[PDB]
RNA sequence: AGUGGUAAAGGAUGUGGCGCCGCGAAGACAGCCAGGAGGUUGGCUUAGAAGCAGCCAUCCUUUAAAGAGUGCGUAAUAGC
RNA sequence: AAGGUAGCGAAAUUCCUUGUCGGGUAAGUUCCGACCUGCACGAAAAGCGUAACGACCGGAGCGCUGUCUCGGCGAGGGACC
RNA sequence: CUCGAUGUCGGCUCGUCGCAUCCUGGGGCUGAAGAAGGUCCCAAGGGUUGGGCUGUUCGCCCAUUAAAGCGGCACGCGAGCUGGGUUCAGAACGUCGUGAGACAGUUCGGUCUCUAUCCGCCACGGGCGCAGGAGGCUUGAGGGGGGCUCUUCCUAGUACG
RNA sequence: GCCCGGAUAGCUCAGUCGGUAGAGCAGGGGAUUGAAAAUCCCCGUGUCCUUGGUUCGAUUCCGAGUCCGGGCACC
């Protein structure tokens, strides 16, 4: 559901669909990336070519694994856990990625962009 | 002049006749420009010491080089510190206390703000990312060579 | 402006007022706000 | 300072009363509560005076650099031969005839001392020429 | 003042006390009224000193007795 | 009495030391690699190295795991009548 | 006082007061336009993050943060842990010593006990009483608990300009 | 962080118990050669690091800044 260190799964312009983040980007006392929201990381996994790197960025919380419950009672989980990476503003970083649709992503709104881009099975 | 007369001011000019100078400077401005020694970055115990002389442009770990201003002197003369080091590390021993400087940041800006500071030459490098202002001669004892006064 | 001593006025005609065992000088002129007590 | 070519290492302590009083020029700076003072806060005044007055024509004197004060070690524990020299000073202790000039005319010589001793070191007083004096 | 009921340096239109200074009822000082006088008009600088821009001036007439103008100031100047 | 060779070096000997570079790393006085002005290495109480083998001592990283973000309920034994 | 005996570090866990208050606010001041800084007096209310390496608290560094304070209590805590530590013998060399042995040079290991009596704290009861003998509902002097703060958005870029 | 240190021309560098400023190399004018190296005379350039003090005068003796200076550090 939630971590501090951590072993992150992601799908945009990665170097890898992994990153370790180190926290939690809101109220200073983090303990929780959780469901949309915004963090820190930098890159675990590898990355063929890609102007990616073994750098950091900070992102957007998506999937988990123990209990995405929502305003309207509307409940699931996905057996995965990862986010987009970000670029300063928010503004997403690849032009693509691999997932999709689901409220609690929009919602927190703020990256619409992702929000039509992973729609589709998968 | 258009911070005076706000807006509603205008005069041109050209010229009379090829003159000398005169015999004083026309600025030259005030509160000398603080200039680097040298390459590196911006050392918290380096800027800490000599802060209250003024104040500063670029931060920390800042790592700017010569002829590069870094703030504005408390006075008009101009001088050359330099800091990284900021030093030094570390321990042991020992502990626990204490004192922990801190610092305040720009200042930062304009272009638009800090161009017009300038004087005599500190051409404001410009970048596709960033705006510094050196002076016409980076090293301390090159900018002597040109002044060298009288008579 | 106040310090737990000096006050020797200023402000040229700077006044010495008394006010509560405060050696309070008040003037025209804010810089001269004299708190020492 | 100035106790130059002295001869001796150290004296000891007591105080008490002596014999300053005079004038000397009529601008004049006596002690009064103190003790030895620091040849060095001395030239203080004599600084603080110099400076003062339009900085030049000069002022007197007075007391001297006259004893060798020591703390002996730097910090140790206590027992080495009281040995070492290290500050050395006036021993005016009733309110002493203090003597300096310059040609300030006024309270202007005032300040002067004011600060010069306010500064110092004690609880003194300062004045002029008020009952002559009469010698052999 | 609660000092009583610990403290110095030193600061002060504290409190009270001297032993002292101003009283031209030729009726006082803070409060008031009005005038704030004509040569006062460079000396440099005069872009301006024509007291109220910097290097000193130390005189005269003249009456509310006289500011060699203590002071708000800019372009002098003009007003307090 | 000659005055340390060969290899060797900030090491189960560098105090100035979290030495300086390099690597590892979000970061590291930690270790590996370099450098080598070796507070105070050196062949015979061995010196440099050297596979296999250590309940050796130390540095990484994959795997896994109430171990850690506090753990939370649970069973068996004393505690208690 | 203490050698008929007072466990010294580092850390842990539970902390308790303090202000020369860090974030908090209240402020006069600015060389204060705005914004933002910076300059003192008032006030402890709550609050006053994670990791890295280092046995080190200090420290330097990563990432934030409103902020990530100084310190009182044997540098609080062994009758409540931990025990890398420096400090019993080993052995190691580096270093002195003619060598025995040694170095607050160093490095590898290195047998921390605890059935509570007292006052003290946490709870829960047995008395005997607040001059009829009773079942039940109250009001509180007085004492206890918690009083933080983000960032965005609202009036926001008309205040300053 | 206490403790020393250097600051002098174009760059590297000394000073009766203050009163004067220097070689070196860069350097341009020569002597020299067949021309040139080398060498020998000459030129030049002076913030004597910024402040405050002592003196008639301080680059110097003192105060402060200044890159700069070797060193201090178990519970």
């Amino acid at each position: 559901m939630i971590q501090p260190q951590t072993y992150l799964e992601v799908a945009d312009n990665t170097g890898a669909r992994k990153i370790m983040c180190i926290r939690v980007l809101k109220g200073s006392n983090a303990k929780y990336a959780t469901v949309g929201d915004v963090i820190v990381a930098s890159v675990k996994e590898a990355i063929p070519r890609g102007a990616v790197k073994e750098g950091d960025v900070v992102k957007a919380v998506v999937v988990r694994t123990k209990k995405e419950v929502k305003r309207p009672d509307g409940s699931a989980i996905r057996f995965d856990d990862n986010a987009a990476v970000i670029i300063n503003n928010q503004l997403e970083p690849r032009g693509t990625r691999v997932f999709g649709p689901v409220a609690r992503e929009l919602r927190e709104k703020g990256f619409m962009k992702i929000v039509s881009l992973a729609p589709e099975v998968l | 002049f258009m911070t005076m007369t706000s807006g509603t001011g205008l005069l041109y000019s050209t010229f009379s006749h090829y003159d000398d100078v005169r015999p004083g400077e026309v600025g030259q401005r005030q509160n000398g420009v603080l200039i680097s020694n040298g390459q590196g970055k911006a050392v918290a115990f380096a800027l800490f010491g000599l802060q209250d002389r003024g104040k500063l442009f670029l931060g920390h770990g800042a790592e700017v080089y010569e002829g590069q201003i870094i703030g504005i002197h408390s006075r008009s003369n101009d001088l050359t510190v330099n800091c990284l080091t900021g030093k030094k590390l570390t321990n042991m021993r020992a502990s626990g206390a204490d004192e922990a400087v801190v610092l305040v940041p720009p200042i930062r800006m304009t272009l638009e703000q800090a161009l017009e500071f300038i004087d005599d030459d500190e051409l404001v490098e410009v970048t596709p990312t960033s705006i510094r202002i050196r002076k016409r001669h980076l090293t301390e004892n090159d900018r002597r060579r040109a002044n060298r006064a009288p008579k | 402006m106040k310090v737990r001593a000096s006050v020797k006025r200023i402000c040229d005609k700077c006044k010495v007022i008394r006010r509560h065992g405060r050696v309070y000088v008040i003037c025209e002129n804010p810089k001269h706000k004299q708190r020492q007590g | 300072r100035m106790k130059y070519r002295k001869q001796q290492r150290g004296r000891l302590k007591g105080a008490t009363k002596g014999g300053d009083y005079v004038a000397f020029g009529d601008y004049g700076l006596v002690a009064l509560e103190p003790a030895w003072i620091t040849a060095q806060q001395i030239e203080a005044a004599r600084v603080a005076m110099v400076r003062h007055f339009r900085r030049g024509g000069k002022i007197f004197i007075r007391i001297f650099p006259d004893k060798p004060y020591t703390k002996k070690p730097l910090e140790v524990r206590m027992g080495k031969g009281k040995g070492n020299v290290e500050g050395y000073v006036a021993v005016v202790k009733p309110g002493r005839v203090m003597f300096e000039v310059a040609g300030v005319t006024e309270e202007q010589a005032m300040e002067a001392l004011r600060i010069a001793g306010h500064k110092l070191p004690i609880k003194t007083k300062i004045v002029r020429r008020d009952a002559y004096d009469e010698a052999q």
